[PDB]
């Protein structure tokens, strides 16, 4: 049976990703905005159950939990079109509407009171699914309502499924753009404070990555925390087809991830997506072969991950597994290993077994891709520490310098000190040294 | 109308009785029937018996 | 050549050669992700726990979990996985620890009919299981 | 023949959810609100009997029988388009027209002073009756006057009819809102208490449970009492549909109750129905699956019986019979299983035999169906002993203050102590101890 995963939808960030990634699944699926099944979609082979639960048997409702401190954006879902796919009564919005005042704090504060309701949806999506592996909660790090809210869900999916794995999408605060949430690094590092204590696997998910794929692949000049949350969304679309469409080959989490995570505490993944295409350049289905999509997957545009410009230290791939959907070629593939090998396109560790994986996905039929053949790549590369790295420095400088902590000090977790978020940044530290270290021969000794 | 509870429980001991023949009767009936479930992979006669055993008493006794 | 063209139109239309194939897609090839994802735990548990071929390849166990694997299937209720049948090539007296050909006793069958069964042999049934 | 079931309407709230039953009743039987035999009710499987008498050789009445201690329900049916539909003589109305003054024992009191007409309409309607199974008494726990004169009713059924089997869907009253009716936890507890010792098996409707299924699965945002007592009837309705609707099995009450009462003590029973929906909802056919409509039945806000979701205690059926009608597939079926296990969202009895049986009948063509596919479950469910036992505990808590008493006090049954809703009280923390015990092994042993 798949792996269902319930979506959990923090804040204005984390809600926006929740309703792309709803209306994603419903375009492949050819589910309607309502939940039910459009007549043109009798393709019954997507599995709807991982992320999905039906409430007849024509309604199909995520498997999806909204919790946020802010009104604003639970008000935003039920304007958007995703607003039927979700259960209303697993959608939390606080009362008071006064949000977290970009604090993390108070969004884990809120979190807790609302702990019981958004307990009660988790577990109202996992009665709908039939073999529930545990919760994926998607949220960013940098705002006050996504970051605490999304901290306070993970907390409550570890209380309450402590056996399960609680993954978490954590989107951290974008390095080169300038956030609107002077308090993101705190609100981070009490994020990555939460996944490091209550979940088993965050995959850091940089805001900065996404603004620099949309600016020069998209063309978008200042991407949205919407447009941002949207391509996060429209990325684990992409990763989780093979999740959703089950087949031959990856018809489990685990083992994609296999290959991706090779100690407990090395669990910081970065991603590769080929061939990588703006949505405005849908109408070129480019015959791109797998050598091509292999050299696409080394330009830095297509890449999920902005790792910074470490000097010192050679950061590296450790493995990579490329999951390939669509038509291809077993000697294009080839062909594409040749090239690779020939331009040393990647370097692996050197102290283990480490290959490409392939899996091969089908694609939805209801949704026409304009690609021939896409790819998701899972790997383990050094370089993710320098996000994590940038994180936990940007959450340093800021509490160093007390910046946006008057609106983290109307929360008591943050009222007379930052140590919290120090503490969350040296362990984000520690973390990715680990990943770092992965790439190293002495990773046999790590811990 | 309640000697009578004596005679109730006497009248109970032999209900129980002839319970147990006609469940052991029942199990062999529903032994037989998940041996052909078994064979045949026939899911729908896995759901004929969680209709017959909904509570699973009989499956039970068809083990035993 | 007109005897070969009809004999590629009759396989074709009136055997439903080519649905013999898809059929051999969805079940032998595990095309349905969900039956064989339940397949694959149900064996590793099984194979992990030391059950042996008398346990595990019991008609109720190996009913039960192709029960399960073709409700959490997607295709796994569909006519093709219908011709799908877990079968016993030999019984074990104990799962032999770590061995990678514990399972190699179960075979998937696939009945070819006349006159289909002169194309799709014996030989290539066995194959295929 | 068919299993007559004899509907005993006590009080103003009593009275509205029995009507609203024979009115449900007669539109799956198609029989018009004047007792005629509708034209389109071309489908004579359905036993008419059960839920009908004959007054005369053309005139089909419906066995019920209407009791307030006050004049205004009594009128109200006679003024109401079932007025025909009773038999006169099973009307009886006070003279004195003052009600029970929201007093459970001015109810009682009034009853007996009204058990003569009562048991004259229990009579006639049995020997109007071929094969007379028993009586259903629809009323409300929280009122004064549908709850004691309910108790008398039962009372009398289980004095006239002491060989036969009597069933009972016995709607108790919300113990965890604050009933403007003070002495509704006395109300409540003299409910389930007649539902113990005079029915066989007591489906407890729980005024919260209805509003909170209206709600969370009718999308009725403030459930009106007549949709409350509508709600009520649905649940009577699926908990009766094996006596009123005859098939190879379970063609008789006691053959329905059988299966699910144990012992004599655990009846106290849950119910759930899927779909739930609202009279004004009829416009959308949902395509609600077997999951959906078994784990509609399993959730609390879908039971017609409000339990608490209790943690720590797995609650259980005793047994559950699921008549389905409709179009179901066999891997859709076996797909509802794997997610129920999985989410374990039926405990089932361990200490006896209980299966889902299911007989193929045609469906009336008198009644609408809003689903294209329908089932009804009837359950005795160990979670009706929550309803069971906070009623006991209200009544405990209110006798121990004298809430409400003054209004008792005024009719002869509590005018010099109050121990008939002691009595109550503990004769309904028994049935919720016995319920409770009958989802555990030691059921045998309840009540020694």
């Amino acid at each position: 049976m798949p792996r269902e995963i319930i979506t959990l939808q923090l804040g204005q960030c984390g809600n926006q990703i929740g309703f792309e990634f709803w209306k994603q699944l419903c375009a492949e699926h050819g589910i309607s905005p309502e939940g039910i099944v459009e007549e043109f979609a009798t393709e019954g082979t997507d599995r709807k159950d991982v992320f999905f639960y039906q409430a007849d048997d024509e309604h199909y409702i995520p498997r999806a939990v909204l919790l946020d401190l802010e009104p604003r954006v639970i008000h935003s879902i039920l304007n958007s079109p995703y607003a039927k796919l979700y259960n209303p009564e697993n959608i939390y919005l606080s009362e008071h509407g006064g949000g977290a005042g970009n604090n993390w704090a108070s969004g884990f504060s809120q979190g807790e009171k609302i702990h019981e309701d958004i307990f009660d949806i988790i577990d109202r999506e996992a009665d709908g699914s039939d073999s529930l592996e545990g919760f994926v909660l998607c949220h960013s790090i940098a705002g006050g309502t996504g970051s605490g809210l999304g901290s306070y869900l993970l907390e409550r999916l570890n209380d309450r499924y402590p056996k399960k794995l609680v993954q978490t999408y954590s989107v951290f605060p974008n390095q080169d753009e300038m956030s609107d949430v002077v308090v993101q690094p705190y609100n981070s590092l009490l994020t990555l404070k939460r996944l490091t204590q209550n979940a088993d696997c965050v995959v850091v998910l940089d805001n900065t990555a996404l603004n620099r794929i949309a600016t020069d692949r998209l063309h978008i000049q200042n991407p949205s925390f919407s447009q941002i949350n949207q391509l996060v969304s429209t990325i684990m679309s992409a990763s989780t087809t093979t999740l959703r469409y089950p087949g031959y080959m990856n018809n489990d989490l685990i083992g994609l991830i296999a290959s991706l995570i090779p100690t407990p505490r090395l669990h910081f993944l970065m991603t590769g997506y080929t061939p990588l295409t703006t949505d405005q350049s849908v109408a070129s289905v480019r015959k791109t072969t797998v050598l091509d999509v292999m050299r696409r997957l080394l330009q830095p545009k297509n890449v999920m991950v902005s790792t910074g410009r470490d000097r010192q230290t050679n950061h590296c791939y450790i493995a990579i597994l490329n999951i390939i959907q669509g038509e291809v070629d077993p000697t294009q593939v080839h062909k594409s290993l040749q090239r690779i090998r020939e331009r040393k396109l990647a370097n692996f560790i050197p102290w283990g077994p480490a290959s490409i994986q392939v899996a091969l996905s089908r694609k939805s039929p209801y949704l026409p891709s304009a690609h021939r053949v896409s790819g998701l790549m899972m790997a383990n590369h050094t370089s993710i520490s320098s996000l994590f790295e940038r994180t936990c420095r940007q959450y340093d400088k800021l509490r160093k310098r007390e910046a946006f902590l008057e609106q983290f000090r109307k929360e008591d977790m943050f009222k007379d000190n930052f140590d919290e978020m120090d503490t969350s940044r040296e362990i984000v530290q520690q973390l990715i040294d680990e990943y770092h270290a992965a790439t190293r021969p002495d990773y046999i000794s790590w811990g | 109308l309640d000697d009578t509870v004596q005679l109730v429980s006497g009248f109970e001991a032999t209900i129980n009785k002839f319970d147990k023949n006609f469940s052991a009767h029942l199990l062999d009936l529903l032994a037989r029937l998940s041996i052909y479930s078994t064979s045949d992979c026939e899911h729908g006669m896995a759901s004929v018996i969680s209709r017959l055993d909904f509570n699973g008493f009989y499956t039970e006794r068809l083990e035993r | 050549s007109l005897v070969n063209k009809a004999a590629v139109d009759y396989f074709f239309v009136e055997l439903h050669l080519e649905a013999h194939y898809e059929a051999l897609r969805h079940f032998l090839l595990m095309e349905d992700g969900e039956f064989a994802q339940s397949l694959s735990d149900l064996l590793f548990e099984k194979l992990g726990a030391g059950q042996t071929p008398g346990e595990l390849l019991n008609p109720l166990v190996l009913n039960s979990v192709l029960s399960k694997a073709l409700q959490c299937s997607l295709h796994g209720d569909t006519p093709h996985a219908s011709n799908l049948s877990l079968a016993l090539k030999y019984l074990p007296e104990v799962f032999a620890p770590n061995a990678p050909d514990v399972l190699s006793c179960l075979e998937l069958r696939y009945k070819v009919d006349w006159p289909l069964n002169i194309v799709i042999t014996e030989g290539c049934l066995s194959k295929y299981s």
